[PDB]
DNA sequence: GGAGGCCAAGATCTCAATTTCGTACAAGAAATCCTTTG
DNA sequence: CCCTTCGGGAGGTGCATCCCGGTCTCGCTTGGCCTCC
């Protein structure tokens, strides 16, 4: 229970953002940030504290936290780059000082890195490299500023592991109209199908974390939305 | 449990570079830029994460020690579990997909698999990217050229036998002819590529099955070299690195971590300070860094960062400041009940 | 100040001896003789005594030891709130509390703490008066060398000019050359003990200079004597020690925060005074939610570059022309705040009468004269960086400048020697950092200094809650609202947080990329 | 296996220069600039690494012993593999990825390859870039101008016959007229290169073709010269080089350095001290350097490293301090279990 | 005789080409100035 | 207790190089063949 005002948050993207099909919702970023702030992974308490910094739609069952929208400037636009993760079995990793390989003829059985359960996993994921990221939300500007600046949270699939979508220079500006849930009838974030908002059908939990809870039918915006930075700063 | 955010700066002692397949192109080796060429590169957090995971795994190996036979107790399965979290033998606790706080037993028993995750267990350590703090802090380092030793220092020829001198002359002749052949083949390839940007579908298909055959001709000509497959007098392509003394803002964190897991992380950082190398091109001493990380935590309930201490890695030593950091380190040194063999 | 006080019984000598042909003064000077109180308490409170009772003559004396100042100090010592200049505080820099008393007893509230820590630099000054050294060694005098000592004394006067301190590359170059030629003279002193004394003196000056801080050329306030100024590199924490000596000190200022975040925009004092975590009790930024109204006009990226060749301090003709045009487009009283007096000169020369009275701050001219002249007749007032915390009041409290024009952001010049001194310090301390890294650190610190200075400049406007200011930044390098990736993005902190919406919606005089892209 | 970090300074005795193909362009000769065009030049770690590798190669050649007629038992392939890490035979045993202790046997029997690495084998030695100290420690050295010997000293003319005098007359007249023509065509080329910057890149391609044919015409004009193909009298383009007395902070590392490999590296430094030359323009004695390095080892898991000793290379000699460096050098010199063949 | 390891072989094909921070500032005092002058 | 000078004048030209030589890889699974147990 705190006075919530519609704010738009714009940050400078530093690394490619990997979208997990559904555009990353700022509510999820804030949920992760609070899970870091409150040393607890229990969804109930983290959600209860998230409602204190974000406006929650009871009738609609979501937080006022728009999905990711790529702020593109006339200098740099939305770019297609691959978030690229490779196992690097260095000579130090491949040495008897670190483990005991099975031996035959006194020779150490080399690890088959070309394939199998012990291969060099070349996991490549799509990622969108825009100069800025933007979200809208009806919440406390102080708490979200503190979280986004100091909590280890990024935009995309794995900021924790892959460090994808690192951001900085988080700038919050007030808005005039709440553009978190709806935008002239176009959902700007995951919402239930019965809400009457159009967009793209999908399956996902309405409330974060988006990897737990029954995946019920939802309507979500385009995964990759781009807007001019000048238009985003207009408010 | 506590969330320890290591917010700090990495000052580069010798140029910091990394090879990334997407970033690297035929034009040259470029760092990941998250955009066009006229953008700010970032050192991947994946590379730092893997380096610190390797450091932590070495710390665990040292803590465990060696068997009575002088061989590491870890096998291939356990070694890969601890190094890269790949269950090769198919024997791992398949935690429930929806239960977040799963593996508390495994987390307590294996602090390494707790800090960095395995496949199916979310890691506790989030290693961010090293973002430069300036607009011109990267450059085309390395480069240079491989020079034939006997064409630079004539004295080195006094050691070669006349048979080997003739071998050298044959090598140089083969190199010259291979160069003057491959250059013409590549000129033909360039002309075909120039014709690739005015072609239609049919002639495109005709003139790109030709380019690869020219490449096969290049490979065959290189194979024809009897004395050396590759030209020795090679101009080395430069690699893009961060300049020496680049202040890169680095954001790391550990999430809801027991004091023992944080102690393992600090020990891994201390061990990393022995060889504080990030990235490749170690031949040119690339990767040497000195970093100062203010270790903060979150106040219970309040969204305020408390400063628990500082971690300053420098060539002159590791400076751990803050009592709680020492407490975590000793706690990791204690609790010998860790089980890295299961 | 001690000398600031009203003069002594010599004032009664002024009561008689009425040579001054005024004939209205006698009664007020009789009143003065019976009022032995501060100038502000009596002279500036009973009509200001214009055209009579000259302050210059009743100003104590520069070498006045009377013991009545001690009596006034004791009278004012019994107090709870005391108001004085920062100088008096700073007097204790070397004065071992010979003018103040107990520290644990009282508190110290430094208002305008930004001005305090800026004025430290003026007080981070130890001057090697070459005339003083000449006079000191009048017996072990290698008189053949005297010419050099005079010649350097001439060059200082040429470089220092009319300034008490100058850090130009000419100044540091002359510092080094003078000290090398004085080491030359060092091998001319005949007496070996005197030779070693001279050598140790110049060696101490050399380490004092190079080890840390800034070198320059000085011209003493009185007698205009040439000197070589250096900066004490370990008295920076002594002021912090002095503040902590008080029971509880509070440094408060209007521009102390470079950024809007307390725990990241305050390190300039944390490092400047040497305060570690022992003395960071609270760091908070308090600004009014709504105080006055601010309209913003900015020079876009396409606006002409200020300096065609900044190394030689050459203002581009295009930018000067645009500034002249925009100034001519004003329709009400305005305060132009330049950075340099050279820039003031050039804009004054290019600009003409625009139906608005022009006023100029001549180099060295005290701003009181110009501000008083401009008050009665408002209009265009060009003021250089000399005005740091003085705003022109409208003589009754009303705003008399609808427009505040910052022609260029007051960027500090590169300090190739401050970087060298810091690099040498860190190198001797064992820290391994390249020279370019130290250059970057010094550049960022100078940029924060610039942000604070232009925050002070902007603070000249909106002095009252009803004041409305149109702030016009004509610098091309000021970050556009849409250009969030500009190198000097931190300059956005110049605008107060409350008016950041007005920063977003601002008239750009020359916006770049001013089209409607289709890949939206 | 100790991780030896050499941290020190390279003082410059005579100007230090290096011509890297990446940094140098048609604008002139520039030292490798760290980040940007306006950034501090650095002597590449590549050049220092190559110099030290050749020094170590000579150390190994002398240690193995030249045959009676001053010829080392090594073949050409062994020399190339040791000094440039390039195998001309192709018989060098490539270590397939995933081999445990990859090349531990080769490392043990070939300390030099262990130090400087090979293709597929990581080199323990990382030789970093030498960054300068201070604001200005570089400048355009060299320069000047080739001058006709006979037009400077008339005394040299008494050594020429009448036919040679007439030949000199022809040479000078040919140089003058060919230079006039070359200057005219170069003026037209410069006008075209100034027009190069037009936004019409489709016409920039044609302008580039025009430049290429203009250069071809310059080459043809120079070929039409019986006496001198190249203008004898011509100003020498200066080369950027670090000033004499320039202090350049330098850092090298040897990770997991056995006493044998460390001793080999110290012996390489000792031999390099005989000809302490780093880079090019040796005609002007460029490259001479006096370097002092502190060797510090860092036991992993220890907060601070310990200084084993110091290596100081000066024109007056090589000073090695600390019993550890002497012990490593002696261990390398006494160990007879090295076979650099293949 | 089964059971680990090392090597070779397996279909044709994906598109993209990069250019260099910031410029000039200086208030009221214990001071040492000083020491006068003598 | 004097009284500090005049101005002359300020380059002409050369000549601006040649050439190397731009790498391997590998991100998977399977069976045939080799020695090992």
């Amino acid at each position: 229970m705190l006075n919530f005002k519609p704010y738009r948050v714009i940050m400078s993207s530093l690394t490619p953002v990997v979208i997990s099909g559904i555009a990353p919702s700022l509510d999820g970023i804030l949920y992760e940030a609070l899970s870091q702030a409150i040393p607890s992974n229990e969804p109930g308490v983290v959600l209860a504290r998230l409602k204190e910094i974000l406006l929650f739609n009871d009738e609609l069952g979501v937080f006022h936290a728009s999905s990711l929208r790529f702020g593109i400037t006339p200098e740099q636009g939305i770019g297609a780059t691959t978030s690229m993760r490779c196992d690097y079995l260095s000579p130090e990793k491949l040495s008897t000082a670190m483990f005991s390989p099975r031996t035959r003829r006194g020779l150490f059985t080399r690890v088959l890195l070309t394939g199998g359960p012990t291969k060099r996993r070349m996991t490549t994921r799509p990622a969108y490299s825009a100069p800025y990221l933007t979200f809208d939300f009806v919440g406390s500007s102080e708490a979200v500023e503190i979280l986004l600046n100091h909590a280890h949270v990024g935009v995309g699939y794995d900021y924790f592991s892959a460090a994808n979508g690192e951001f900085n220079n988080v700038t919050i500006l007030p808005l005039d109209i709440d553009t978190s849930i709806s935008n002239e009838g176009m959902a700007l974030r995951p919402v239930p199908v019965n809400s009457g908002l159009n967009g793209i059908k999908g399956v996902s939990p309405l409330i974060p974390p988006y990897f737990v809870g029954e995946k019920l039918n939802i309507v979500h915006p385009a995964p990759v939305r781009t807007q001019l930075i000048s238009s985003l700063l207009r408010g | 449990m506590r969330t320890l955010n290591f917010n700090g700066k990495i000052s580069t002692l010798e140029p910091l570079t990394v090879t990334v397949k997407n970033a690297v192109s035929t034009s040259g080796h470029r760092l990941p830029r998250n955009g066009g060429f006229n953008a700010a590169p970032y050192f991947p957090g994946t590379s730092i994460r893997g380096t610190l995971r390797h450091a932590a795994h070495k710390v665990i190996v040292d803590r465990v020690g060696l068997n009575a036979d002088g061989k590491s107790p870890f096998d291939l399965a356990e070694h890969f579990m601890l190094a890269q979290g790949v269950d090769i033998n198919g024997e791992a606790e398949t935690f429930a997909p929806g239960e977040i706080n799963a593996g508390a037993e495994l987390r307590s028993k294996n602090p390494l698999i707790s800090l960095f995750g395995r496949w199916g267990l979310s890691g506790k350590v989030g290693i961010g990217n090293a973002i430069p703090d300036g607009d011109n802090q990267w450059g085309m380092f390395g480069g240079g050229a491989r020079s034939i030793m006997f064409q630079r220092d004539e004295s080195l020829m006094e050691f070669l036998e006349t048979d080997q001198v003739d071998r050298l002359e044959r090598l140089l002749e083969e190199q010259a002819e291979a160069s003057v052949d491959i250059s013409q083949i590549k000129t033909e390839q360039d002309a075909l590529k120039k014709a690739m940007k005015s072609a239609d579908k049919d002639t495109k298909a005709e003139l790109q099955i030709k380019v690869r055959e020219l490449d096969e001709k290049i490979q065959a000509r290189k194979d024809q070299k009897q004395e050396s497959r590759e030209s020795i007098r090679r101009p080395i392509d430069p690699y893009e690195a961060f300049i020496t003394g680049a202040e890169l803002s680095h954001r790391m964190s550990i999430k809801n971590a027991t004091d023992e897991e944080a102690g393992l992380f600090i020990s891994a950082l201390i061990r990393f300070a022995a060889e504080p190398r990030f990235g490749g091109h170690a031949n040119h001493n690339c990767g040497l860094v000195e970093a100062h990380w203010t270790v903060t935590t979150w106040k219970p309930g309040e969204l305020v960062p408390v400063t628990l201490g500082e971690i300053v890695i420098t060539p002159n030593g590791v400076e751990i400041t803050g009592d709680e950091l020492f407490a975590m380190v000793k706690a990791f040194n204690e609790n010998q009940s860790f089980d890295f063999t299961a | 100040g001690k000398a600031n006080y009203v003069s002594l019984e010599k004032v009664r000598g002024l009561l008689l001896m009425d040579e001054f042909t005024d004939l209205d003064t006698v009664k007020v000077l009789e009143k003065l003789a019976n009022w032995s109180k501060p100038l502000v308490e009596f002279e500036e409170e009973y009509g200001e005594l214009p055209a009579q009772i000259t302050p210059e003559m009743v100003t104590y004396s520069i070498w006045d030891d009377i013991q009545d100042i001690d009596d006034i100090r004791l009278n004012a010592l019994s107090a709870n709130f005391i108001v004085t200049t920062h100088a008096m505080v700073m007097v204790d820099c070397m004065c071992n509390h010979r003018i103040l008393g107990d520290k644990e007893n009282m508190y110290l509230i430094i208002d305008e703490a930004d001005i305090f820590v800026d004025m430290l630099e003026v007080w981070k000054q130890r001057r090697f008066n070459l005339r003083e050294l000449t006079s000191a060694f009048n017996e072990h005098i290698p008189r053949n060398g005297v010419h050099v000592i005079d010649q350097l004394m001439n060059d200082v006067t040429s470089i220092a000019g009319d300034l008490h301190f100058c850090s130009t590359p000419a100044a540091v170059a002359l510092f080094d050359n003078s000290f090398n030629a004085l080491s030359k003279v060092g091998r001319e002193i005949k007496n070996e003990a005197a030779r070693k004394a001279f050598f140790d003196c110049i060696y101490s000056w050399e380490m004092l200079g190079l080890s840390g801080g800034q070198k320059g050329v000085g011209v003493s306030n009185k007698r205009r004597e040439p000197a070589l100024i250096a900066v004490n590199p370990f008295i920076g924490m002594n002021v912090g020690r002095y503040c902590t000596q008080w029971r509880s000190a509070l440094l408060t200022s209007a521009t102390l925060s470079i950024t809007s975040t307390p725990e990241t925009g305050m390190e300039w004092l944390c490092k400047a005074l040497g305060l570690t975590s022992d003395t960071i009790s609270i760091r908070k930024i308090f600004s009014p939610d709504v105080y006055g109204s601010m309209k913003l006009t900015i020079a876009g990226a396409d606006f002409p570059k200020v300096f065609n060749d900044p190394k030689e301090q050459i203002f581009s003709g295009q930018w000067l022309k645009a500034v002249v045009e925009q100034l001519s487009c004003i329709q009400g009283p305005a305060l132009v705040l330049t950075a340099s007096h050279y820039e003031t000169r050039m804009i004054a020369n290019q600009l003409g009468e625009v139906s608005q009275p022009v006023y100029i701050q001549k180099a060295g001219q005290a701003l009181s004269e110009i501000i008083k002249q401009y008050q009665e007749k408002p209009g265009i007032l060009i003021s250089a960086g000399a005005s740091v915390g003085v705003s022109p009041r409208g003589e009754n409290g009303e705003q008399i400048f609808q427009d505040l024009i910052i022609t260029r952001i007051p960027f500090l010049p590169p300090d190739r020697m401050k970087a060298e001194s810091l690099y040498g310090y860190l190198k001797e301390r064992g820290y391994s950092r390249t020279f370019e890294a130290v250059n970057r650190n010094i550049y960022l610190e100078n940029l924060r200094k610039v942000i604070r200075k232009a925050k002070q400049s902007v603070g000249r406007g909106i002095r009252s809650e009803n004041d409305t200011v149109r702030i016009i930044i004509l610098d091309p390098r000021f970050p556009e609202p849409t250009d969030l990736s500009s190198k000097h993005r931190s300059l956005e902190h110049i605008i107060p947080v409350r008016f950041r919406r007005e920063y977003r919606s601002c008239e750009i005089l020359s916006p770049a990329y001013f089209e409607e892209d289709i890949q939206c």
